[PDB]
């Protein structure tokens, strides 16, 4: 029959405009934290290298290439 | 220098003399004594 299809897409058109939650912010707290362990990791060799009075150039990081660009 | 005048160098010229002068020009001559840097010791050791 012909009212059960636009009961069929009044349902289509209600269902696929769902709102949509912000994403987009969930995303960047994964990567703000995960950048903050890349940095936090390395406050153990700045720290050992500042008492032990190397220079800039003195100390040796172990930091490797990495996304989000540090 | 060491320049030879030598007279009436015209004169012998019309007499068709050839000519020639014992002659220096000023010349020069220097000595320059460089000093040497001569490494010894060394004990502070960095890599970069």
């Amino acid at each position: 029959t012909l009212i059960e299809l636009m009961i069929v897409v009044a349902i289509i058109g209600i269902l696929a405009a769902i709102a949509i939650p912000q994403y987009q912010n969930y995303i960047a707290k994964s990567q703000v934290s995960r950048v903050m362990s890349e940095t936090g990791s390395l406050k153990t060799v700045i720290e050992t290298c500042i008492l032990d009075g190397k220079t800039a150039a003195n100390c040796e990081l172990g930091w490797t290439n990495s996304n989000l660009l540090g | 220098r060491r320049p030879v005048s030598n007279g009436n160098f015209q004169q012998r010229v019309k007499a068709g003399d050839i000519v020639v002068a014992p002659y220096t020009s000023d010349g020069k001559i220097t000595v320059k004594l460089v000093a040497g840097q001569k490494d010894i010791s060394s004990t502070p050791d960095y890599d970069y």
